[PDB]
Formats: C-alpha cells, structure tokens, sequence
C-alpha cells in the first residue's frame, strides 16, 4: 500500500544506515517504487565469494529489522544471490477442463514454486501470478448499515 | 598502413548474436492502468503471430512488469523464435526482425514499446556508452535534485561529435494526499488509529493473519470491493466509529488536494540519486564522451556532485591492452635468447609481427566486423604463427 | 607469453582475454606430443 | 461480527463479498492470448547454468503425472539449446578441421600412414588440454571451446 | 568471515528474550582491533559552529561512507547525530495534568507515516483511467512542527 | 525511565535522513534526589499524584 | 590499503563542504609505514654502496 516517500524512508533509508562493516564494498544503489516495494544491490568485487558476502549482508539487515513497520516485518524480506536475467521460463496454461489466469497461478505456487527454487541452486524465482489467499473484499455500505468499521 | 587501420577501426567487446530468443517491453505515460497498458501488449502479440509466423513460435506478455521494475504501467512479451533450420535468411534473424518490429510500434502506437536485441554478455559492456549518475551531496531535497538533472540533460543536448542521454526512470506523476486534521478528529471522538487502519486496510490492503487451503498454509487480505475506491470521491463512503457510538464519515475531519512526487525514488550509497544513462556518440567513444560529460557536473548548482555508477572498472582495448602487448614483447624477446645467443636473432622473429596483422586488420575492416574480444585473440595466434614460420626460417638457417 | 600476459586479466572481462591457457595447455601438450610420440611414430613406421 | 439488538446477526459475507483469489492483482501474463502463469526462474551469482536447467527438469518431471486435466507445460524463453548448438557447432567445426587437414598431407606426400601421425597429434593434444582446465577450475564455456578452434 | 557470522546466527535466538528498548537500539556483531589508526579530526574556522553541529554534519554525510568503505570493523562517532530532543518540564506537565505517558503517545500518532493504497489498483473494474499513488501522514521535518504537536 | 534515563520514541527526517526523537527531561529537574517528588503521574480517577 | 581508501570517500566529501569545515588529521598510522620503508630500503642501498 504505501506510496513511493513512504518506503523511502521507513524500510529503505533504515537498511542503508545499517549495511555497514562488510568485507568487500565497490557501491551500493537502490530503488523504491511507489507500489510498496524497496530492493538494494550491493555489488562486490570480482568474484568475491558469493556464498559469505551474501551472509554478511543479510546479517546486519537483521540489526535493522526492528526499526521497521510491523507490515514490512511480516512481509517477504529476502536476501538472495541475483543474476539480473532469466534462462528458464517454464510456462503453464490449460487446454481441456479450461480454468483461468488465477487458478493456474496458485496451482504452479502450490506444488512446483517451492521445489524449484531450492533445487539445484536457483538464485530466485519471480511467480507470473499469485498463490491464492482468502480475500476478502469489504463493502463500505453494508458497513455503516449496522455501525461498524474495517 | 598497420596502423591507420586500425586507429580507424572501432573497438566493440563482444558480438550481440541471435540467440533462439529475444524480447521487447512496453511502458505507458503519467498514471495509466492495467486496463490501458494491456492494449498495448495486445497489439504487440500480434504483429508478433499475425505478421510473423513464420519466424515466431510463441509469445509470452506479462502485464505490469517491466524490466525497469513495477507498476501497471508497464509490460514485458518474452518472445521464443522458432528454430534456426526454418528461419534461413537475414531477414529473418534478430537483427532484421526487431529492425521492423520497432518500427511498426512507433508508427500505429501512442506509448513507448521497443524491442531490444539479445546481449548474452550481461547489461554492461554496450560500448560507445556509458552509466552516469547525479547525487545529491548537500541536504537538498527530491526537488532540487529534479531540477539539476533536467540541466545535465539539456546542455548536453545544447551542445552535442554528439550524444545521446535518457532518463525514462523516474517520469514523475501526480499522488492524492489526505490532509487529516487532528483536532478535528478527537473533538468527535474518533481515534487516530481506526482512521489510519481504516484509510490502509481498505485503500491499500492489510495482511491480517494465516489459514489454510487445501492444506497449505496461505495468506489472508482484507481490502474492500474495486468500485468503492477508484476515484477521489470514494473517500467520504467510508464511515469511522467515534466513542460516543454514532458513525463519522470521512469528509467531516479530512481533506482533499493533488500534489506532485515520484514513483520511483533511487538512492545510491546512502543519498539520494537519480539514474542518467546516455549512450556516447556515433563519432566519439566513451573515453572521449564521459570526461565531457564530467565538466557538465562540474557547472551544475551547489550540493549537486556525481559518481559514476556502475561499467566498469579498467577496459579491454582501453588500457589493458597495451599492458598486456607490452609485456608480451618483453618475454618473446628474453626466449628468444634463452634458446639463441645473439643481439640480432630476436629481432627478426620481433618484426614479422606487422607481417601478419596488417593482414587481420584488412580482412577484419573490409568485412563488416571489428576490433572485438575474437579479434584481439586471433592477433596473438598469429604472432605465435608468425615466430613459428619465422623460427623455421632461422633455427635452419643458423 | 603471447598468450599468458594477455591472460592476467582485468575486471569484468576476467575469464575473456584469460582462458590463452586454453590454448598454452594446447601449446604446451603439442610441444609434449612432438618431443614424445611423433619422434615414436615417425620412427616405428612411415616409408 | 455483531449481535444487534433484535437478536438479529450480522456475519462477515453480510458486509463484504467472499471468493478465493490471489494475493497480489499487479500481474496477470497471456501465452499467445491463452490464460497463463510460470515460473521465470533466474540464476545464483555462480551457479552452473545448464546443470542448474537440467534439475528444474528433475522436479517438474515428478510434477507432471499429478496434474488436473488440461494443465500441460510449455517452453517460451530458454537458454539450454542453444549451448546444444554451440558445441554441435564447434564439435563439428572440429571434425572439419581434421577432414580438411588430412586432404593437405595427402596432396603434398602420397604416403598413406604419412597423411595419419598429424591426425593422430591433434586428437590427443585436444583431451590432455580438457584435462588441464578441469584441474585448473575452468569449465566448458563458449569461449573455451572456440580456444580448441583456434 | 564466519566466526563472525555463527556468533551473529545464535544471538539472533535470544533477540525475542530481550526488552523492546534493547531491540530497537544497535545490537551489532563486528570484527575488532582494540586501537585505532586513522582518526580524522573535524573542526571549524571561519563560519563557527559548536561541538554538536559538526558532530552531526560528520554523521550525516561521511560516516556511513567511512564504515562501509575498504572493510572497516567498527567506527566510534566522537559526537552524536542530531535528534529531535525534546526537554520535558515536569512543573507545566502538572499545570494541565498530564504525564511523559501522554507525550509519548503524541508522538507515536501524529509524527508516524501510515501506508495508504492507491487509486485505479489493484485489481481495478475494467476501464479505469488513471491510476495514482494516496498520500497521508507524512512524517514531521523541522522543530517548528514538533512544537505545534496537539 | 522517559522522564531520568530517556526513551527512544519514534523516528523523523532531518534534511532528508532519518534520524530519532528522544524524550527525557530539562537537566534542572533531574539532578538530585529531592527532584524525584517533582514529577505527577495520573491516576485513573482524573487527579494528580506526587 | 584501507587508510588510503578512507582518504577515497573523505576526498570525495570535501567540495560540499559549509563555510569553515576543514579536515585535519591527529593519530595517524600511514607514515610510520613510509618511514619503514624509506630507511630500510635506504638500508639496503648503503649496504651495496659499502
Ligand atoms: O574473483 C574471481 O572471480 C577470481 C579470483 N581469483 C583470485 C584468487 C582471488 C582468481 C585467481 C585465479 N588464479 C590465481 C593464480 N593461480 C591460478 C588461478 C584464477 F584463475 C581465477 C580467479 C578468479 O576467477
Ligand atoms: O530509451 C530507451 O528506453 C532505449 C533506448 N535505446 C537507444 C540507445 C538510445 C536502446 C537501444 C538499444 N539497443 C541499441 C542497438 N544495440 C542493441 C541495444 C536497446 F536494446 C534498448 C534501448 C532502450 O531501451
């Protein structure tokens, strides 16, 4: 939900001032979109072992976890080796018993995501979807009606 | 001649081949939807299977995402070619393929769609371009930064053996604050806690807690139904409890105003930033273009400093080759004593070099290739090649 | 040393200009192959 | 929710609609105007590539007997030809260059066994070098190959 | 590089065993050197400014550069970053009759940013127009604002 | 503890970064001893206590 | 090494300096570096020379 300033400062400007005190530095850079999404590189020499400057990060991330919202702790923190670029792109549709661009995408999150992902070494895994989730769409109408809130 | 050319010819680092597969994204202006933006993708697949089955197995559009990063703003169509056995001419490879695809999205579109090659490679190594990037040093703010890159980018286009230089990162759209006045709100007696859970839970979602489905564990939303918040007006529908237990709208203590921000802010290393990625010019070739491109940063207000993200950290056939070359001779010639007793000896094997490059050069600069990275190897088995041949020619003779 | 000082690299273009040794292995077992071998060969049978 | 008064009850599906749905709407992707999700896997900062591809066969396989009727797999976007190409054009190129060769001991000496011992020197010098970059670190890259080429 | 992180990756099991002011403080895991070596004095010259301005200017600009850069274990400040301090009299807290409970709360309420959603998303009704970022609580600036706090 | 020792509030921006708020007290009305029966809690029935 | 890249941001900061602030540098371990070797490979040269 929150807008582009709103990360800006609650969850990216945090991390930035607490990624500190790591072997191997070249520059950090950043991103913050205004769909409520914050993403930080932090690009190494060459061929600094991966397999550390990972932990090193992300261990240090988690000095700063509580001086974020409540909503971003709960919410999918990650730090992953990329590789900006994909290889594999395994497409799933429907031909017979035809269902939709919502079924197919928690049935492939729902059986295949979370193998794929720890098999041989992925870095991660974009979903071109969304599993499902009991949602739950509030009419403000019916809401007052009996004097009530969200 | 050995040397004109080959000052003359250009300097790439690696071939951008056809790869069995490419792809092209899509972007659209200030504030456009899921509903605009999917036109657009819809437009794209079928220059893609109508105008071109025979070159094109598949497509696979994703709406709302680009590669830049997020939003219903943008697109992304991962095109599969068909094999190479049935696509035989030029005309249908990469190169001439994406040549007329962006044409086509230029001419019968009003947004911005592309269609760009396959590297290999990675990002980096475009050649003939560079990754600027302007901080901001002082306290200055998101304003005052806009501003100073607006005249990076218009004295570079004021004064360009030329240029070209793109933002396209940050297009900056307006945003609908809700000003809640506080006293307003505790003189009816609502919290302003309700009204911020009220505003979030509804507006932007709020994930509450986990169930079950099918025997995974899931996710749980709590949002409201899409035609009670789509536009400004939708606001004063929502009614919050006060303690005294009568319903308050939301028009009673809020209030309505636009106001112009960004949706994408970038930082790099710990301030502020905003990316400026201008490819140098057809003429000139990076060297030449950043260090022209430093001068510019130099006359730009106070607070305002630069770093160049980030591309590279020392070139191929910039610097390194030399280096390189130059200890090459120095052991060639040491060997060729090691085995030979002279001053007289080495010199002959170290002067056939031009022999056989000349020759490199020539083939290399008539056909349509260039000083790449399979060049500057096929230079170094000939030198091997020409003290081979050569050390026959001496070895007998001496 | 055509090949190996071209092959002490520089940055992102490490493994570019780097495996020559590709091909100072090559060199290096030709020059096996003939100090061994071809003098065998060529002695055991040609004419 | 609620009791009012009455005695009548208010339930959650009396305020606001229910249906099962994904967690995020952003995205929703079209294989050829056809219904579709997938995994768009990326790779890890050092990880083997065509191996790693290779295994995101190797749990997908075990996926697909499971499978309600109609969801069937498709391959858009991949990389692993084209390193199937690269060394049936190379191996090839290769085997060529022998061909070739072994016209040019011909032409110059008659001799039959003469027009062998360099076909026989080359071969072999190949292998002893695969030998090397094994034992070095390297591996079989598309610039490696062409180091057996030339 | 691993010591560091197995001490790391055991103290964050006792996190949750600790106070709430200890968490949201600088817990940290570094490596050491009991002594300096470079220490970069800071003063000033022509426009004076005291030992709490320059402490500041020095924490906001070139301390978290200095920390990350060429693997520093830890950076002593000899100063403090500025902050928002607030000096409560106790004699004008009786005089309306109130505690540091009642201005604590203030704070975390009216100096807070809330995560408000989006006009046109997510899932929107089909032919929606525009689609732009909701603004709400912004986070407070300047002292003035702290001090119009209700 | 808000009052004598300081309590780590919430954070804001200062020209741009994020810093904290603090809260504590004057210096004057924590110095001594006899400056502890300064300070007046509320009790829930609406009146003040020393 | 990390001394002289603590000179690399630090050298990089000082344009955007305010009126008045200046570096300057107390406690410093670097020359004592470039007095171990300046009289040791002077050392080794008066021992040739002798
Ligand atoms: O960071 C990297 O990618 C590499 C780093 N190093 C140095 C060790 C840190 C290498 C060292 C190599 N050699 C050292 C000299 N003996 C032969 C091996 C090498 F071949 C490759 C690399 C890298 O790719
Ligand atoms: O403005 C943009 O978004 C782009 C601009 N340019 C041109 C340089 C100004 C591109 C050029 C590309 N290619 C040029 C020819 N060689 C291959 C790369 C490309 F693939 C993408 C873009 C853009 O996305």
């Amino acid at each position: 939900g929150a807008d582009a300033k709103t990360v800006q400062d609650t969850v990216t400007q945090v991390i930035e001032q607490n990624m500190n005190g790591i072997d191997n530095l070249m520059y950090m850079s950043s991103n913050s979109d205004s769909t409520g999404t914050v993403q930080i590189t932090l690009t190494f020499e060459s061929g600094t072992d991966a397999d550390i400057a990972q932990v090193q990060v992300q261990a240090k991330l988690q000095l700063a976890m509580p001086l974020l919202p409540q909503e971003v702790q709960q919410q999918g923190v990650s730090v992953e080796k990329s590789s900006s670029s994909f290889l594999m792109v395994v497409g799933v549709i429907n031909t017979d018993g035809t269902m939709t661009q919502e079924d197919i995408s928690d049935y492939v999150a729902a059986n295949m995501k979370d193998a794929i992902s720890r098999t041989s070494g992925v870095g991660d895994v974009q979903l071109f979807g969304s599993q499902y989730a009991m949602r739950i769409w509030m009419n403000p109408n019916e809401l007052n009606k009996f004097q009530l809130t969200p | 001649g050995m040397a004109y050319l080959f000052v003359r010819l250009p300097s790439s680092f690696l071939p951008d081949e056809d790869q069995g597969v490419f792809m092209t994204m899509v972007q659209l202006p200030a504030g456009a939807t899921q509903e605009r933006t999917q036109k657009v993708l819809n437009e794209v697949t079928h220059y893609y299977l109508t105008k071109e089955k025979n070159n094109v197995e598949s497509v696979f559009a994703v709406n709302g995402f680009g590669f830049a990063g997020r939003g219903q703003n943008t697109g992304i169509a991962f095109v599969s070619l068909k094999d190479w056995a049935d696509r035989p001419g030029e005309e249908n490879k990469v190169e001439a393929i994406t040549m007329r695809a962006t044409r086509a999205f230029s001419q019968i579109k009003d947004a911005m769609v592309f269609a760009f090659n396959l590297p290999a490679i990675v990002e980096l190594g475009t050649a003939t371009g560079f990754d600027f990037e302007l901080i901001d040093q002082a306290g200055l703010g998101h304003e005052k930064l806009t501003q100073a890159r607006n005249q990076l980018l218009a004295e570079a286009a004021k004064h360009p053996m030329l240029t070209s230089v793109r933002p396209n990162g940050l297009e900056d759209t307006p945003q609908f604050k809700i000003d809640i006045d506080q006293e307003k709100a505790q003189a009816l007696g609502v919290s302003i806690n309700d009204i911020n859970t009220t505003l979030g839970a509804a507006w932007g979602g709020s994930y509450v807690n986990d169930f079950i489905d099918r025997g995974r564990v899931k996710k749980v939303y709590v949002m409201s139904e899409a035609k009670y918040r789509m536009l400004p007006d939708d606001i004063g529908d929502w009614y919050v409890r006060a303690a005294d237990g009568q319903m308050v709208p939301f028009s009673a203590f809020s209030s309505s105003r636009w106001e112009y921000g960004s949706p994408r802010l970038e930082r790099y290393n710990g301030l502020p930033s905003m990316e400026i990625l201008g490819q140098a010019a057809p003429g000139k070739s990076t060297g030449e273009a950043m260090e022209l491109m430093e001068q510019l940063a130099s006359k730009l207000p106070t607070g305002v400093g630069y770093d160049w993200t980030g591309s590279y950290q020392e070139r191929l056939s910039g610097n390194q080759a030399p280096s390189l070359y130059a200890i090459s001779l120095i052991v060639v010639f040491l060997c060729l004593a090691a085995l030979y007793e002279s001053w007289s000896i080495p010199f002959s094997v170290m002067l056939v070099v031009p022999l056989g490059v000349i020759g490199a050069l020539l083939a290399a600069t008539f056909r349509g290739l260039t000083n790449d990275v399979y060049f500057q190897v096929g230079l170094l088995t000939t030198i091997g090649l020409s003290a081979k041949n050569a050390i026959l020619i001496v070895e007998f003779a001496k | 040393a055509v090949f190996v000082p071209m092959a002490f690299f520089g940055g992102s273009t490490g493994a570019i200009y780097r495996q020559s040794i590709t091909i100072v292995s090559a060199m290096a077992l030709s020059v096996l192959v003939a100090l061994i071998l071809t003098p065998a060969l060529c002695a055991t049978m040609l004419k | 929710l609620k009791v009012n008064q009455d005695g009548s009850r208010v339930l959650l599906r009396d305020v606001a609609k229910i249906e099962l749905g994904g967690e995020n709407y952003d995205i929703i992707a079209e294989f050829n105007g056809q219904p579709a999700s997938g995994l768009g896997i990326k790779l890890a900062t050092g990880a083997n590539a065509l191996d790693t591809a290779a295994a995101i066969r190797a749990e997908l396989a075990k996926m697909e007997p499971f499978f309600p009727s109609g969801l069937k797999i498709v391959y858009p976007y991949d990389t692993t030809p084209f390193v199937k190409i690269s060394i049936h054009e190379v191996v090839k190129t290769l085997v060529e260059a022998i061909i070739l060769v072994f016209l040019v001991m011909y032409l110059f000496l008659q001799n039959f066994r003469a027009t062998l011992i360099p076909t026989i020197a080359v071969p072999v010098v190949l292998l002893g070098t695969f030998a090397v970059l094994a034992a070095f670190g390297f591996s079989i890259n598309t610039l490696t190959m062409f180091g057996m080429v030339l | 590089d691993i010591a560091q992180v197995q001490v790391q990756a055991k103290l964050q099991l006792a996190m949750p065993l600790l106070p709430q002011e200890v968490q949201q403080q600088g817990v940290s895991v570094e490596k050491s050197s009991s002594s300096f070596l470079m220490v970069v004095g800071v003063i000033n010259t022509d426009g004076t400014m005291t030992q709490e301005d320059i402490s500041d200017y020095v924490a906001a600009n070139m301390k978290d550069a200095i920390s990350r850069t060429s693997g520093v274990g830890d950076v002593q400040l000899f100063g403090s970053q500025y902050a928002m301090r607030i000096w409560m009299n106790p004699n004008e807290l009786n005089k309306f009759q109130l505690t540091p409970v009642d201005v604590i709360t203030a704070i975390k309420a009216q100096n807070a940013q809330v995560a408000a959603g989006q006009l046109g998303g997510t899932p929107p009704v089909k032919g929606q127009q525009l689609n732009a970022s909701i603004i709400a609580q912004t986070r407070l600036t300047s002292t003035e604002e702290f001090g119009k706090i209700l």
